[PDB]
């Protein structure tokens, strides 16, 4: 069996490289310290300072396009009107029956 | 539709079936093709002559000519195939398989 | 051969196709088919070897039988009506024999057996020409008499072609046989919409022609005819493998690629005529074509196969002969889905 | 041709069990003979006698499958007193699948055949009820 | 106007260039024989073009700049290692043999292209023919396995079935003790380790196989050490003889056109030197292949096409 | 809507023109800016919708998904920054291009005023995901995984296309607005039954349903970290969005047809939660947890009540964020240990305390601790199902108990106990990873302050 | 035993993916296994021509 | 530590004449690398 016991010419599997040996204060972003530091800074500034704070403030103070206060005030004025005249609050029929034309069965 | 046309079409069908059986001898395949051509010529000639389609009398000759040229081409191919094996056996052409 | 002779033969093939396309007489259509067949054989036998000669003689046998059947159908149609013009077929099974002859010319199932054989035997350029240009004339004739077909027979043959292409492509290692089975499946897709809309047939033919041209010219650029031979291309031309994988994804019918446009349209057209089961079956069968395309893509670009030491020398050389239309073909076969409504141009 | 289809379809589903079984057996024999012809044309096994034996085996298998499917489908439809119900066709199909499996002598294949045939028969009955067209005529 | 079908159609026919002095000649000899001197003298006297024997970095001398590249980027083998440890574990021997055969194929293609394009003849050292003898010897000495010679035979058949053999084969015959003495006098420390059995095997493979096989399609001039000293007699023998037995007489314009299109476009010449047959000596893994290809790309004038490399100094890129 | 789409398209030339060492910085900064721009879509109305044009419209169902899709890209880049360090610049640019194409396809999918355009983009999302899985995966099974992830999807989606065009031949339109305003009841017919199945199964395969969930563990385990995040966070929600959009035309046939799928989901959540208990793989455990949560979302959509829809929307958003965070944590462990087995690396709280805190928070939010939005969606779905039938509460309680069990099991196995002695290559956690977990977790606890932003159009 | 191995790893895998792979592989082997003899192909073509002449009319 | 890439054993699966070899197709051989197969003057005696 003169086979070399090697299936092919393969590079040996490299060992994992640690970013902390060649650069303490490594931030885990890049091997180049300057690119590393600036990547950390841009990530922190645009993620935490810009989006997370300003976007949260923007969402918090969104104008009432869902018309919650409008609906509340409409309901208050309507119930004030109906309590005054004694109408029985909300009617059971959403649409008035006189404008509906039922089909006569005659069965 | 008369009986002579049926007989000619039966001859064409028999020649086609013989071409499609393929016992051996690709030369036999060429012979079957030429038999089908002869049947086509005969029946087209009968149809054209019977109805007095004067101009269509060009059509048979043309057909013949063209088909005969085909035969030549086929013959040439056969020779080259034989030039590889020495015989025109059908089963010799098994190098290509689906 | 002599370049003048090759040019003359190519022009004769094109002239035969054009004579089939522009003529209104059945005899002239037969003559054009005969001229195309006559000029096609030496193109298939440019590179002289026993395999090429065998493929050429098989192709000649099939095409001559188809031509004789076509002439027989013409003669019966003349017998039952003294008409030579290409119109409604005017008769029963004379039309059946015309459909069978055109199916044998196109390679539709069950007359598909010659396509893988001839494609494997001949070279890549001959395969390109055979699988691209040799479909125009029979498809044009079918489109002209599309109001005459029996829809049952045409639809049966189209479904059989799709099934056979899908199943046969799964077992192939040679690239040319894969191309042949892909052609069979695409022809099956093309002919299943002929009874309903010939415009969709022509659109599918254009898309398939563009995709097949891009595929074959990529295969010619990276001169490999086998899966393992193609697996070595990444170590010399990675960009070719990437474009090849994108083209393969397009050929599988994946949106938003171009190959999705025909099937989509066809399916839509087929639902306009209350046909629901058959488009569904067609899509489920095209999944097989997609599978073997994906296997080829796996072997080609998505994984890096072992190479050889001699390949290093090939790193020092550049392709002397370049195909000008390859980038345009790739772009057209990949990125023209947004331009779909332009099919109103009656392409 | 369509003669066998007409013969099978003309008979009412809940009556004439024997006639339905005969029509189904005829259709099965026809398709088995066609499959045997295709197999012989594509693959000549060893000789004339082996070929005719294979033809007989395939034809009798297909005829048996058709017979079993028809009797079960018709008997179930008659006893259940609910004609035009795909469930009877399913059961008939399931029975047919089981007999194929018994012929080939495999529980898996028999089990597989029963499930698939039951589905195909139910789909065919549903298409007959709803008018589904496998080969749609050109409309627009 | 780069040569192609258009040039052939218009004017370009290579039969009119042949003036009975093309006569491609290959000079063959054993190791440390004076075949190179005889080839150079033949080329000088007959007015032909001499091709020095192809080495490891022959291909580097024809592409980009003529300077050789790194050993790991070009060849991945060395003759010094083969001389030192002919039975090395990493399969360097057959890797060397395959790379050398491919280099010889490229050199033969270049020589044929020059002959067909200019009409001037060429003189070559050991060609793709007779390259097998080393392989043969390497098999009998136990340096390489039978799978290596089988792969070599496959590649040699598929490649060499496309070319015209040389018009004249010149052989210099020297006894083994004499070139052992010449090897000792040479002064190369790695060459001192060549055994007598290896040289005897090379010489046996030459006479037993090469000369009888070339005799039926070429014209052979067997010479010894003494009468190979004078090149005048060799040139007189070359001029007196006329070749009418090989494949050259039956060639014509179209065959020459096909051969010229084949010898150009070296990528197709070397197409079958990398067939997907996996021998552990020559196959290279994906990771090493990727790393080495990336290193080759990072070479100064190799990232783009020859005329599109800014770092080398190519200008007007954006308008080419 | 183009104010979001055009910058996403411009992300590609910027990525390809960037310097060899500035691709990550540019991509991250501009993706964060695009997310900030997309935040403007959250201003919805109680009226119909935000109909920008004939092609794209927004909704309070579409807006949270769009915001999550935009926000996921910077996190994907930050997590992919680690294991792509030894990669050539061209291939890193190609990876970023795949991510950008995926984001663009998702953005155009979620607006999609028309159903055929929705289908086209819904399938267009397949290609970049398949390439990412099968090209930048580590093991040899990735190829197989890709095949599964492809064909399953197509097996469900090709029938849908047919159904879609069929509808356009009868109704005359596929626009969502016209479909809603002109909806007509579906007669209980076999043809209508199969139309229902064709419309439904394409989206049920992507959730995935319990019977059709086999592709998900393979695809999640084999894909790289960015692929796992995009699969678990957004791609699973495409099916829920599709069902929510398409169930309008299926009534009243949904009442009868929903029973098999309701049974499958209600039993499959229990089955997959139990499967999570016996798992030797972290990624497989997280994938099966995703399957359970999406089974609950399927139940919610099938019940078809307003509370069901609100709870389903909230649960999709919450599960996306939580599953992405869990996958990131497991990836941080794997990049140190290179094994991806739970039992091997133990006692990590002693070595990495802050990472243990991140693990605890992620497990707590996966366990549906109130008042997290996970719990809000869970509780809304449970209440709607209880109104549907009072016996569902047994299955939901079982699911909650098993969920808590396996979540705390995963936390305790990896963080608590005694450290493995021979494992000595565990370096301190980088700033990048801690920032990644913080950016995953802070939006959840901010959204619990304003739940109505993720409660859908039925709020 | 049941949820993980019996159902998820075996039977749910057996039904949809494995059965499809087996059926497609068997059909591919059946269809693609042709010995390249034009005799068999021509006999099949004749059988098909006869069947279509006897069935589609 | 490194991404898995196909080895010789994986690649040898795709080197056969067809996919899925069977007992009937086991004897099939891949076609030659170049599509050329090996190819594998009379005398007359005029007497008196
Ligand atoms: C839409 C439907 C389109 C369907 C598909 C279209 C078919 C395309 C193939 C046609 C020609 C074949 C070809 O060029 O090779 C394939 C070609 C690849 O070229 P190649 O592989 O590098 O060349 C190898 C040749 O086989 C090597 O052959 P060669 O170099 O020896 O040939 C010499 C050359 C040079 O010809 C000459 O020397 C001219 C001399 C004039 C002689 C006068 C004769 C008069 C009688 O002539 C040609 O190349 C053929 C041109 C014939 C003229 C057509 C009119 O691919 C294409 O051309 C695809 C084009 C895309 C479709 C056409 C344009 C879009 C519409
Ligand atoms: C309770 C009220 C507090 C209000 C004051 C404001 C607090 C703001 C905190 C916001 C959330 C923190 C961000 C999460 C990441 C952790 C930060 C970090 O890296 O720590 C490093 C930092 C420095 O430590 P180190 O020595 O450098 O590192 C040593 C190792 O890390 C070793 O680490 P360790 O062992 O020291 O663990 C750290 C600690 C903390 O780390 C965590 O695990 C934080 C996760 C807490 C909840 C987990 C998810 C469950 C879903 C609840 C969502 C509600 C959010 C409400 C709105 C939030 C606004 C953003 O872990 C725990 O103690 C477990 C907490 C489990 C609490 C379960 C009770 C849930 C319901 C509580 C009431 C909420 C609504 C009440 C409504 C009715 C009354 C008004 O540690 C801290 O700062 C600890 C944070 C203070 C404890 C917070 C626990 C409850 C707060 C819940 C959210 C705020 C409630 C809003 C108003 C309620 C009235
Ligand atoms: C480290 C230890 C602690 C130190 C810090 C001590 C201080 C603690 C205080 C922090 C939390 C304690 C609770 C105090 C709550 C006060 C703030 C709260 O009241 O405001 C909320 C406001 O918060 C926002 O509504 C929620 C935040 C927005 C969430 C969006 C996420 C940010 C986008 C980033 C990408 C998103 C990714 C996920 C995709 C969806 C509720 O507002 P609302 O009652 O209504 O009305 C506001 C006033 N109006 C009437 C004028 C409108
Ligand atoms: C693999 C993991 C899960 C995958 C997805 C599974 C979910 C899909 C299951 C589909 C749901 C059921 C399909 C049809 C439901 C209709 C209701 C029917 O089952 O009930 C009776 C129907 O009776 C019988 O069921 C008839 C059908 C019997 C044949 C069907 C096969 C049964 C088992 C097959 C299951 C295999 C599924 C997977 C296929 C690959 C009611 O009797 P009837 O009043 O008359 O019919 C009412 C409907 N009408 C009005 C339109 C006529
Ligand atoms: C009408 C016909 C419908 C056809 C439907 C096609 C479904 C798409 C999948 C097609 C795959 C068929 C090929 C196949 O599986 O072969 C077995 C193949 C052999 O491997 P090779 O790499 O080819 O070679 C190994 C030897 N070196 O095994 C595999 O690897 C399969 C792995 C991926 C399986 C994909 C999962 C597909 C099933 C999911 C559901 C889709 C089914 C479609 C119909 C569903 C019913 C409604
Ligand atoms: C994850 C993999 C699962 C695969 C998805 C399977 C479920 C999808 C259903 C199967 C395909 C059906 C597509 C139907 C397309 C919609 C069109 C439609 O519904 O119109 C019907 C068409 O209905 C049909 O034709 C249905 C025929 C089905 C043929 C193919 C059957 C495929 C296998 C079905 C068995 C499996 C059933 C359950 C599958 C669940 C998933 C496992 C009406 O037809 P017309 O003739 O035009 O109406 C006039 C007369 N009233
Ligand atoms: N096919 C081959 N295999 C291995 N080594 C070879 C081969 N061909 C040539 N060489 C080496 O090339 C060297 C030069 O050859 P040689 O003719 O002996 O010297 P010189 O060039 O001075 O005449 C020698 O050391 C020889 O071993």
């Amino acid at each position: 069996p003169p086979e070399p016991t090697i299936r092919l010419q393969e590079d040996p599997d490299p060992e994992d490289e640690n970013l902390y040996e060649k650069n303490p204060d490594s931030h885990g972003y890049d091997k180049d310290p300057i690119v590393d530091l600036w990547n950390m800074r841009v990530v922190f500034f645009f993620g935490f300072s810009i989006v997370l704070v300003l976007g949260s403030t923007f969402v918090a103070y969104l104008p009432d396009y869902r018309m919650q206060e409008w609906a509340r005030r409409e309901a208050e004025r309507l119930v004030k009107y109906r309590e005054a005249n004694g109408l029985p609050l909300m009617e059971s029929n959403c649409f008035d029956p006189n404008k509906i034309q039922l089909p006569e069965d005659e069965d | 539709m008369p009986l002579v046309y049926m007989n000619i079409i039966m001859a064409f069908a028999i020649a086609l079936a013989g071409l499609l059986m393929y016992r051996s001898h690709l030369m036999s395949s060429l012979l079957c093709l030429e038999g089908m051509m002869l049947s086509l010529f005969i029946m087209s000639t009968l149809i054209i002559l019977n109805t007095h389609f004067t101009l269509a009398n060009m059509m048979p000759i043309i057909l013949l000519v063209f088909a005969a040229c085909e035969a030549a081409l086929g013959l040439s191919l056969l020779v080259m195939v034989s030039n590889t094996y020495g015989t025109d056996y059908v089963q010799n052409l098994n190098l290509l398989q689906c | 051969m002599n370049p003048i002779i090759y040019t003359t033969l190519i022009m004769t093939v094109m002239s035969g196709t054009m004579l089939v396309m522009i003529s209104s007489h059945w005899l002239l259509i037969w003559i054009g088919f005969e001229m195309n067949l006559l000029a096609m054989i030496p193109v298939l036998m440019k590179n002289f070897n026993p395999r090429a000669t065998e493929a050429a003689t098989k192709y000649f046998l099939t095409q001559a039988t188809a031509s004789m059947m076509l002439m027989m159908a013409i003669i019966i149609n003349l017998l039952y009506s003294g008409q030579w013009t290409i119109t409604k077929m005017f008769n029963p099974v004379a039309m059946t024999m015309m459909t069978m002859a055109l199916a044998m010319k196109l390679g539709l199932s069950p007359f598909h057996f010659w396509v893988p054989e001839v494609t494997q035997g001949i070279s890549l350029q001959a395969g390109l020409l055979l699988l691209t240009w040799q479909k125009l004339a029979p498809l044009s004739v079918l489109c002209q008499i599309s109001q005459s077909i029996n829809p049952n027979l045409m639809l049966t043959m189209a479904m059989l072609s799709i099934l056979i292409g899908g199943w046969g492509g799964l077992n192939q290692t040679q690239l040319r046989k894969i191309m042949a089975y892909s052609s069979i499946a695409h022809m099956g897709w093309m002919t299943a919409v002929l009874p309903y809309n010939t415009t969709m047939t022509i659109l599918n033919l254009l898309i398939y022609i563009t995709m097949t041209l891009a595929m074959f010219m990529l295969l010619i650029h990276s001169s490999a005819t086998t899966t393992l031979s193609l697996s070595h291309t990444w170590n010399k031309m990675p960009v070719i493998t990437s474009l090849m994988m994108v083209t393969l994804l397009s050929m599988g019918g994946l949106p938003p690629l171009s190959g999705f446009m025909p099937k989509w349209m066809i399916i839509q057209e087929m639902t306009k005529n209350e046909s629901i089961i058959m488009p569904t079956l067609m899509a489920m069968t095209a999944l097989l074509n997609l599978y073997f395309y994906m296997r080829l893509a796996y072997s080609s670009s998505l994984t890096m196969f072992p190479s050889t030491n001699n390949m290093k020398m090939k790193w020092q050389f550049e392709h002397t002969k370049q195909m000008k239309l390859l980038p345009t073909m790739i772009v057209l076969s990949t990125l023209v889905l947004p331009m779909t409504p332009a099919l109103s141009s009656l392409n | 041709a369509k003669t066998l289809l007409h013969k099978y379809s003309d008979i009412p589903e809940g009556t004439e069990c024997h006639r339905k079984a005969y029509a189904s057996t005829s259709i099965g024999g026809a398709t088995g003979l066609i499959v045997s012809a295709y197999s012989i044309a594509l693959k000549p096994p060893a000789s004339f006698l082996e070929g005719v034996a294979r033809t007989g085996r395939y034809t009798f298998t297909s005829a048996a499958i058709g017979a079993i499917f028809g009797l079960t489908s018709c008997i179930s439809a008659q006893v259940r007193e609910k004609p035009d119900d795909p469930l009877n066709y399913f059961i008939g199909g399931c029975a047919g699948g089981l007999t194929l499996g018994a012929r080939t002598r495999s529980y898996g294949i028999g089990a597989a055949a029963c499930a698939y045939m039951g589905l195909t028969a139910a789909l065919v009955k549903m298409g007959q009820l709803e008018g589904w067209q496998v080969f749609a005529e050109p409309k627009v | 106007l780069q040569y192609g079908p258009l040039a052939f159609v218009l004017g370009e026919r290579t039969t009119r260039k042949l003036t009975e002095t093309s006569k491609v000649i290959t000079v063959d000899g054993n190791i440390c024989s004076g075949k190179g001197r005889l080839a150079r003298e033949i080329a000088e006297k007959l007015g032909l073009r001499h091709f020095p024997e192809a080495g490891i970095h022959y291909a580097d001398s024809t592409t980009g700049d003529g300077k050789p590249l790194d050993v790991q980027l070009s060849g991945n083998c060395s003759l010094e290692k083969f001389y030192d440890d002919p039975k090395s574990n990493d399969g360097n021997s057959y890797r060397l043999q395959s790379w050398l055969y491919a280099s010889r194929l490229l050199q033969y293609a270049d020589a044929l292209e020059h002959l067909l394009s200019t009409g001037q003849g060429v003189v070559l050292e050991r060609s793709i023919y007779s390259d097998f003898v080393f392989l043969e010897a390497m098999y009998r000495q136990g340096f390489i396995r039978k799978q290596c010679v089988e792969h070599y035979n496959e590649v040699k058949k598929v490649t060499a079935c496309e070319y015209l053999p040389p018009h004249v084969v010149v052989y210099v015959d020297v006894p083994v003790p004499e070139i052992q003495s010449r090897i000792q006098k040479k002064g190369n420390p790695h060459e001192m380790k060549i055994t007598a059995a290896y040289l005897q095997d090379i010489e046996n493979a030459y006479k037993k196989t090469f000369l009888p096989e070339m005799s039926e399609k070429c014209e052979v001039l067997q010479y010894s050490a003494r009468e190979a000293e004078d090149a005048e007699k060799v040139v007189e023998d070359i001029e007196y003889l006329k070749c009418d037995k090989g494949p050259w007489p039956d060639q014509d314009d179209r065959t020459f056109h096909r051969l010229r299109m084949l010898v150009q476009n070296k990528l197709e010449v070397l197409n079958y030197t990398t067939i997907p047959v996996y021998l552990p000596e020559i196959t290279i893994g994906a990771h090493q292949s990727d790393r080495v290809f990336q290193k080759f790309t990072e070479l100064p004038g190799r990232k783009y096409s020859p005329g599109y490399n800014e770092d080398v100094g190519d200008k007007w890129i954006w308008l080419k | 809507m183009l104010k979001i789409i055009i910058p996403t398209t411009m992300l590609l030339p910027m990525t390809w023109m960037s310097k060899h060492n500035m691709i990550w910085i540019n991509a991250t900064v501009h993706s964060l800016l695009i997310s900030l721009i997309s935040l403007s879509l959250l201003n919805q109305l109680g009226e119909n919708s935000l109909n920008f044009s004939l092609t794209f419209f927004s909704d309070s169902l579409s807006a949270p998904l769009l915001v999550l899709t935009t926000w996921l890209l910077p996190l994907m880049l930050m997590a992919s920054q680690s294991h792509l360090s030894k990669e050539t610049t061209t291939r890193k640019k190609l990876y970023i291009t795949m991510l950008i194409l995926l984001q663009l396809f998702l953005i155009m999918t979620f607006t999609a005023t028309e159903l055929i355009l929705f289908y086209i983009l819904f399938e267009a999302t397949l290609v970049p995901t398949l390439i990412i899985i099968t090209r930048w995966g580590n093991q040899t099974e990735r190829l197989n995984a890709g095949l599964y992830f492809l064909f399953y999807t197509l097996a469900g989606s090709l029938p849908l296309l047919v159904a879609l065009v069929y509808i356009q031949n009868t109704t005359g339109s596929l626009n969502f607005l016209i479909i809603h305003y002109w909806s007509h009841p579906l007669s209980n017919s076999w043809s209508n039954i199969f139309m229902w199945l064709a419309c439904i199964m394409a989206f049920m395969v992507k959730m995935p349903l319990y019977g059709l969930h086999l592709w998900l563990p393979k695809a999640h385990v084999e894909a790289p970290i960015a692929g796992s995040m995009v699969l678990a966070a957004v791609l699973l929600k495409l099916g829920g969005y599709g069902m929510m959009r398409i169930t309008t035309i299926l009534n009243p046939l949904t009442n009868y047809m929903a029973y098999p799928f309701l049974m499958l989901s209600m039993w499959g959540m229990i089955m997959t939660s139990s499967i999570c208990l016996r798992q030797t793989d972290l990624k497989s455990l997280i994938a099966y947890s995703s399957v359970s949560h999406m089974a609950l979302v399927i139940v919610a959509i099938m019940i078809q009540t307003p509370w069901s829809f609100m709870g389903a929307t909230a649960l999709m958003i919450a599960h996306g964020l939580t599953s992405s965070m869990l996958f990131c944590l497991a990836n941080t462990n794997y990049e140190r240990v290179h094994s991806r087995t739970m039992i091997l690396a133990r006692g990590l709280q002693t070595l990495l305390p802050l990472m243990a805190t991140w693990w605890l928070v992620a497990s707590l939010t996966n366990l549906a601790l109130p008042p997290s939005i996970n719990l809000i969606g869970e509780l809304f779905i449970i209440t709607a199902s209880f109104s549907w039938s009072n016996i569902t509460i047994i299955l939901m309680g079982m699911n909650m108990m098993i969920t808590a069990l396996y979540s705390l099991y995963m936390l305790i196995t990896t963080q608590r106990g005694k450290y493995t002695h021979h494992i000595n290559n565990i370096k301190p956690s980088f700033t990048r990873e801690n920032a990644l977990m913080a950016l995953h977790i802070l939006p959840l606890l901010l959204l619990t302050l304003n739940p109505k932003m993720i409660l859908g159009p039925l709020y | 035993k049941s949820a993980s191995s019996l159902l998820d790893l075996i039977w749910l895998e057996t039904i949809l993916p494995k059965t499809t792979s087996f059926i497609q592989m068997k059909m591919s082997i059946m269809v693609s296994n042709q010995k390249g003899l034009i005799k068999l192909y021509f006999l099949s073509f004749l059988i098909t021509i006869m069947i279509s002449m006897t069935l589609f009319n | 530590a490194r991404q898995w890439q196909p080895d010789v054993e994986w690649a040898e699966q795709f080197g056969g004449a067809v996919m899925y070899p069977t007992k009937e197709t086991a004897h099939w051989k891949p076609p030659p690398w170049n599509d050329v197969d090996p190819p594998k003057n009379l005398t007359l005696n005029f007497g008196p």
